[PDB]
């Protein structure tokens, strides 16, 4: 076929195609069942003010393309223009009085220290088995710590969120640090680089400069445990600026 | 929060709804006791 | 002279070996049965090596090959060809691009050309660096293949500039260059004298012009030939005055995709085996120490492949086909047992292809690898919405920002004012209740004549009638007024163009941002159909498009007699087959609807086959529509499971019963106030403000005026075959757009077109 | 006790006074009168282990 | 002996890229390979065996016992998935000199099981959209083995028949380990196991609910579904082509287990029977007990005893 004539045919063909589209039914079944099957479309983009055709495509795949999509390991992306602009344009968005320590703060610090993670990377509304990688030795090691720290635990504590599990301890717990947290703060000052000044001399600096009594003193030390520096810092003067940022 | 998160989007919504409905019955006893 | 390598049989063995060496675990390179094994684009170096590396060997290119530095390696899949299958026999063809003497040493650029069954498949581009001090200017040259440059000729000055250029040799001197599109396929030979001054500039190649018939023809030669020159005049001319075929468009903000840790192996032995890069400086310590290196280094080409595997993973979603062009700059060298930290950024688009830019650092936070990756969009289908959903100021947020949007609306709006004497924008933004068109002045007259010439065809008791729209409008008319109850925006001769504009506008923004694949398939629901064609194949101008869509709305408004006020005896209703009964299917509606129209005699038919067993639309007689919603109200309240007693209990006593069930709803709905208010019930939902049974057989009559109007606004030299073929899916013939006999036949079987049948009768116009 | 959490509380009472006998009268939701929402089986299967750690607990079953 | 088995076997060196000089990897931690490639099955399987044998040694030596004495005090022995081979090897040991010939077999077994199963079904790269989704749905890193806590065998079997109905033959999943009464492991393609995890997230409760005021038979189930950090589907129909090639690679490496050499009962991991009471080759059964046949652990730990010794890896995470 010569492209001069090929042109002429297509022109004529399309002309009656539109003329007679007008007065003959929309066979949108066989439309859908061509680009979904005969082309294996990985991404449909509905250009329109409402996701009408998105819905029509979405529910066609729900009905008869369950067995077919899984059989090809074919991931499908359904997008409308109006709703799903950001995926199509590729422009996502960036996204002083003394008080005994809370169980909610102490719980967060014991979990954050064991996971080697920061004091804000852990959200409180999350179960213990969730924010662990299912390691389980890490899981029961945390539960082993909470047994030492608070004493009596609820039943399956690793299935109730830290936010929910905080108030349960808060009732029977009051101020006094105890076994596990003291031993971790025993390491924090000893293993790191308050080289000259021990626990007692570190306590008096918070009480003198900032004006924090015993209850407030412990809470600042727990934040320092979650923000453990781990680099061999030199003198007292750097270690004073460490306790300043933690306060 | 779990209402307002899912309301933005119907299974596992009525189960949040009668959970906060039940807490209002217990809370109605508390301030009556107060 | 050209270097050719041995034809290379790809084996299931050699790919499997190569993947484990580099650590590419992508699904496409694993022997799953049925779905053959692919070979990576990295694997080309294994094929290419024997030819490519030969380029640096001759006596005239004299270098200490110990102090060679692998600078950059680039792959480029030619457009259209599929990547390497397991069964492929691959011919290699290595051409050297550039030998150049710089102060610090000599740069060698090599261009491999892999061949499958005689077709080019991909270009392998390697740059190599001999360190030292070379006065080798005689054996120093630059034979490049410049990319294709295209010029749009618009003005009488663009032509006059080209006529001033000696190297613009035409075959026909008189040839008309006005409003044409020249494409320049250019290569250029250069020989040197100094590090800066060229001894011989030679630039040539054919000059093709874009024809209306989609294929180009060569009627022009570039013939530049100089002596002692400084730069290539011809290329710099085409940079500024023309443009490339493909335009890169940066995002507003680059997106960090991922930051990943790929590690170098303990030894370079396993890569050396599969690659054929047995270079001793990678493997033997004493050789390494002789080259003044900090020990046995990891292969350049290992690092390239390793990073590419993550690019393939994290940007192409575990698919080998999508990655189109990968280049890799080697900044510094890499030791075994090192921890490479590669950051991946999606930075830009080029006509529906993503630009990936990556950056790999070691432990010491030193730049090691940079490069670019052209990656395809997934397989894409654009589907354009139909009527129904239209609010005040729809897509006006997009009009304010996008330059491309501003183009679409305004150019249309300028036509609406200059031809039909209103602002379509005014309509969208304000949604007025009454609009008055005035025909005063010479310009007013032309608009009035444009309202006159509108026609339609309805069957009036006897025969056809070529009655015109707007009976009020004559040669003595001064005003015509458009009247609505709520606003003109919901009166369908305004709804339709606005909807069409919004969608087209949206598209052209995406096209301007280069978010449109070349190989995208497209269709549109009823109206969107038109927008789709204007969008993806430039079938009509914006000018010619909105004209038709406007005329469509007009012919739809009048085809039904609606005497009383804005109230006809026709309408349409949306049905949910699932709501009435869990067994009620397609094949249940095709009985009920066909029977209600055969029994009553009143026309009712299915017009929208949208969602299977969830969303269908029936249009026709409002009396016949009140029956169907009541018959479907009856089967939902009985809930007498249809598959149990369809043919299993009462064989064709359904026809007796369905009638009995019809004739107590049929003879109940015939005694209603004449233009009957329709209500909703349990499955059938009425489409509000829809008064016309469009897509029914009723309006087969008024096509000859609609066709003849399409013929004026769709010119033959505005229809690209290539940009429609197996991409366009109409609504009439839900099969890919193909120009073949079986397609023409399938249309006429539904249509009854005399212009179509006169083509099938002599399909022997293969001979011009 | 009605719930898993209530069994726990009983246990902690038995820990406090290990010499004093405690009748642990378990009742599921199936019993007559003021009843819980708990299956008879599920909580006992969970808690039996920790119950029988304390000898002074005398475990009694009811409800139906 | 493994460095030996690299050159002895046809195509091992390309699978074993980074060598197996584990001496240098431990004595100098800087030369140690990555933590992504050690977890690959041809190098993981035998090294885990080594650890189990090592725990047996550090037991026996501190007692002053010869291994022949330590096995004699055992009434019985068995092994979870690949520990079963190392269990039978403990039944064979007699003295410190005739210990290393059992060490040579536990390796041969594990080694070829590791290699040939990597050949039969190697794990592939996952789409990151599936990967990212599973991470924030708190399921593990997608892998061919999926652990289901807190469901009856019945309850799991319902939720696999739903998934397997929509799958063709060569991609179906199956219950592979029955660890506890309510502790199951399903194996199959990681792609397919994601599709199973879709169905699971439907019927599961958000963890911060407090179901305390819902009737029990209307409560949503509160269970843990997550992938296992492995690189191969063990006890799956996917690995049946490996089965034939491993028995053939025991014959050429002069390794078989005989009923008379083993002096304690070793418990079959599917029957719970004694392996000593077979007519055919013991090695051929031990392969099928790992590669094809599932593991009903409950019926395996059927024996009555007072004390059980978990030498197995993990410690607190251990089988014990």
């Amino acid at each position: 076929m010569k492209p001069e004539v090929e042109q002429e045919l297509a022109h004529i063909l399309l002309t009656e195609l539109l003329a007679y589209q007008f007065a003959s039914p929309v066979r949108w079944i066989e439309t859908q069942d061509v680009f979904l099957k005969d082309f294996n479309t990985e991404r449909v983009v509905e250009i329109g003010p409402s996701p009408t055709l998105a819905g029509m495509a979405q529910r066609t795949l729900k009905n008869k393309y369950e067995s077919y999509d899984a059989a090809l390991s074919l991931h499908r992306e359904i997008l409308c223009y109006s709703k799903d602009a950001k995926e199509i344009y590729y422009t996502p968005d960036p996204s002083i009085a003394d008080e005994p320590v809370k169980a909610s703060l102490l719980l967060h610090v014991l979990v954050a220290h064991k996971l080697k993670k920061s004091l804000d990377s852990i959200p409180m509304s999350k179960t213990i088995k969730d924010l662990v990688g299912g390691k389980s030795t890490v899981q029961n090691e945390i539960l082993g710590d909470l047994g030492k720290e608070f004493g009596t635990t609820p039943e399956k504590p690793e299935e109730t969120p830290l936010e929910e599990l905080a108030e349960t301890f808060q009732d029977t717990f009051s101020g006094a640090l105890g076994k596990q947290s003291s031993s971790l703060l025993s390491r924090l000052i000893s293993s790191k680089m308050p080289g000259g000044f021990t626990i007692t001399v570190a306590r008096k600096y918070l009480q003198t400069r900032w004006g924090l009594p015993s209850g407030r003193q412990d809470g600042v030390l727990l934040v320092a445990l979650s923000n453990e520096p781990a680099a061999r810092l030199g003198s007292e003067a750097d270690a004073k600026a460490f306790l300043d940022s933690m306060a | 929060k779990y209402i307002a998160k899912l309301e933005g989007a119907s299974g596992d919504l009525a189960l949040y709804k009668d959970s906060v409905r039940e807490n209002e019955i217990v809370l109605n006893n508390y301030n009556e006791r107060v | 002279d050209v270097i050719k390598g041995k034809d290379f049989e790809i084996t299931a063995k050699e790919v499997y070996d190569f993947t484990h060496a580099v650590g590419n675990n992508c699904e496409d390179f694993v022997s799953r049965p049925d779905r053959t094994m692919l070979a990576p684009m990295d694997f080309a170096i294994v094929v290419g090596w024997r030819a490519i590396i030969k380029a640096i060997f001759p006596n005239t290119v004299d270098g200490d090959l110990l102090k060679l530095v692998h600078l950059s390696n680039g792959y480029k899949m030619i457009p259209g060809a599929k990547p390497l299958q397991v069964g492929d026999v691959v011919s290699t063809t290595a051409v050297i691009e550039s030998v150049v003497n710089q102060p610090t040493g000599k740069i060698v650029d090599v261009v491999g050309t892999l061949s499958r069954n005689g077709k080019p498949v991909m270009e392998v581009t390697s740059s190599f660096f001999y360190r030292g001090n070379y006065t080798d200017f005689e054996n120093t040259f630059q034979k490049t293949v410049e990319p294709v440059y295209q010029m749009h000729i618009k003005t009488s000055k663009d032509i006059a500039v080209l006529r001033s250029k000696e190297w613009f040799q035409l075959d026909d001197e008189d040839f008309d260059l006005l409003n044409k599109t020249l494409t320049f396929e250019t290569e250029t030979e250069v020989t040197f004298k100094n590090a800066n001054i060229f001894s011989s500039v030679k630039c040539f190649g054919p000059i093709k012009v874009e024809l209306p018939t989609k294929e180009t023809v060569e009627i022009g030669i570039v013939d530049y030939e100089a002596g002692a020159s400084h730069g290539n005049p011809v290329v710099d001319f085409l940079k500024r005055n023309g443009s490339t075929l493909e335009q890169k468009v940066n995002l507003e903000n680059p997106i960090p995709i991922a930051v990943l840790d790929s590690y170098t192996p303990s030894t370079n032995e396993p890569y050396a085996r599969v690659s054929g890069d047995l270079n001793p400086i990678h493997v033997s310590r004493h050789f390494a120490s002789y080259a003044n290196l900090p020990g046995t280094i990891t292969h350049g080409m290992f690092s390239s492949a390793s990073v590419r595997a993550l690019i393939e993973n994290w940007a192409a979603d575990s698919v080998s086909s999508r990655v189109r062009g990968y280049t890799c700059q080697f900044v510094d060298m890499v030791l075994p047992n090192t921890a490479l930290k590669t950051s991946i950024q999606h930075v830009g688009m080029i006509n529906g292809r993503k630009l990936i830019k990556f950056e790999t650092r070691n432990e010491d936070d030193v730049v090691v690898l940079t490069g670019e990756a052209e990656i395809e969009q997934p397989v894409t289908t654009f589907v354009f919405t139909g009527q129904g959903s239209q609010e005040q100021g729809m897509g006006m947020d997009l009009y304010k920002t996008s330059k491309a949007a501003q183009d679409v609306w305004n150019r249309a709006d300028n036509h609406f004012k200059d031809t039909y004497g209103f602002s379509i924008l005014d309509i969208v933004i304000n949604n007025p209740v009454n609009l008055t068109i005035h025909f005063g002045g010479e310009k007013g007259k032309r608009i009035r004549e444009n309202y006159s010439a509108m026609i339609f065809e309805t069957i009036v008791d006897g025969k056809l009638k070529t009655e015109k729209i707007f009976k009020e409008i004559n040669e003595h008319s001064t005003s015509y007024t458009f009247r609505s109850e709520k606003g003109l925006l919901s009166a369908t001769q305004f709804t339709q163009p606005a909807l069409t504009l919004m969608e087209k506008a949206a598209f052209e923004d995406l096209k301007s941002k280069g978010l449109i694949p070349a190989d995208a398939t497209f269709a549109g629901h009823s109206l969107g159909e038109y927008a789709a064609l204007a969008s993806l194949a430039d079938v009509m101008s914006i000018e010619s498009l909105v004209e038709v869509v406007f005329y469509r709305g007009m012919t739809m408004q009048v085809a039904v007699p609606r005497d009383e006020l804005g109230r006809s005896n026709y309408g349409m209703i949306a049905i949910n087959p699932g709501r009435v009964a869990a067994s009620f299917s397609q094949e249940a509606l095709q009985y009920v609807v066909e029977r209600v129209g055969k029994r009553t005699g009143w026309l009712v038919e299915i017009v929208n086959y949208n969602v299977e067993n969830q969303q269908y639309v029936a249009a026709g007689d409002l009396r016949a529509l009140d029956t169907v919603t009541n018959v479907l109200n009856f089967i939902k309240l009985q809930k007498i499971d249809i598959i149990e007693l369809q043919k299993s209990l009462s064989l064709e006593e359904v026809e007796g019963h369905l009638f009995e069930i019809i004739d107590e709803a049929s003879k109940k709905s015939a005694v209603k106030p004449r233009p009957l208010k329709l209500e909703r019930g349990f499955a059938c939902i009425p489409l509000v403000g829809i008064s016309v049974p469009f897509h029914s057989t009723y309006l087969m009559n008024g096509v000859k005026p609609f066709k003849s109007f399409l013929k004026k606004n769709i010119i033959k030299e505005n229809v690209k075959v290539a940009r429609l073929a197996g991409k366009y899916i109409p609504n009439l013939t839900a099969k890919p757009f193909q120009v073949t006999k079986e397609y023409f036949q399938d249309v006429y079987d539904l249509t009854g077109s005399e212009p179509i049948k006169e083509i099938i009768d002599n399909w022997e116009k293969y001979e011009q | 006790p009605g719930s898993i959490d209530a069994i726990s509380q009983v246990i902690n009472i038995a820990k406090a006074h290990p010499n004093f006998p405690i009748a642990l009268q378990w009742t599921g939701g199936r019993g007559g009168g003021h009843h819980s929402f708990e299956d008879a089986h599920t909580p006992m299967l969970q808690m039996y282990s920790k119950i029988r750690r304390h000898p002074n607990i005398m475990l009694i079953f009811g409800s139906g | 002996t493994l460095s030996e088995l690299i050159r002895t076997t046809l195509d091992a060196e390309k699978v074993f890229t980074q060598g197996l000089n584990i001496l240098e990897w431990l004595e100098n931690p800087s030369n140690t390979p990555d933590k992504d490639y050690l977890l690959s099955i041809p190098i993981s399987c035998p090294l885990i065996g080594v650890i189990q044998l090592a725990h047996y040694v550090v037991t026996a030596k501190l007692l002053g016992f010869t291994p022949g004495e330590l096995r004699s005090y055992l009434k019985g022995a068995t092994g979870h998935s690949q520990g079963l081979v190392t269990a039978v090897a403990i039944a064979e040991t007699d003295s410190w000199e005739s210990f290393f010939v059992s060490v040579r077999k536990a390796i041969t077994v594990l080694f070829f099981i590791g290699v040939r199963c990597y050949e039969a079904y190697p794990n592939t790269s996952l789409p990151p959209s599936i990967l990212e989704d599973s991470l924030e749905n708190n399921e593990g890193v997608p892998s061919p083995m999926l652990s289901i806590s807190n469901l009856t065998q019945e309850q799991v079997q319902d939720y696999v028949n739903k998934t397997n109905s929509h799958l063709p033959a060569g991609k179906q999943v199956e219950i592979s380990l029955v660890n506890g009464a309510k502790n199951l492991v399903v194996s199959g393609p990681p792609q397919s196991l994601y599709g199973l995890n879709l169905t699971l997230r439907k019927a599961k409760a958000p963890s911060g609910l407090d179901q305390s005021r819902i009737p029990f038979s209307e409560r949503k189930l509160k269970f843990s579904n997550r992938f296992l950090p492995v690189a191969s589907p063990f006890h799956s129909h996917l690995l049946v082509p490996a089965s034939d090639l491993i028995n053939k690679d025991l014959v050429k490496n002069n390794v078989s287990f005989n009923a008379k050499d083993i002096q304690i009962p070793v418990y079959d991991t599917f029957d719970g029977s004694d392996l000593r009471v077979l007519s055919g080759s013991i090695s051929e059964r031990i392969v099928d007990c790992i590669i094809r046949l599932p593991v009903k652990w409950e019926t395996t730990t059927q024996f009555k005893a007072t004390h059980i010794l978990d030498f197995g890896p993990g410690g607190a995470s251990g089988l014990g």
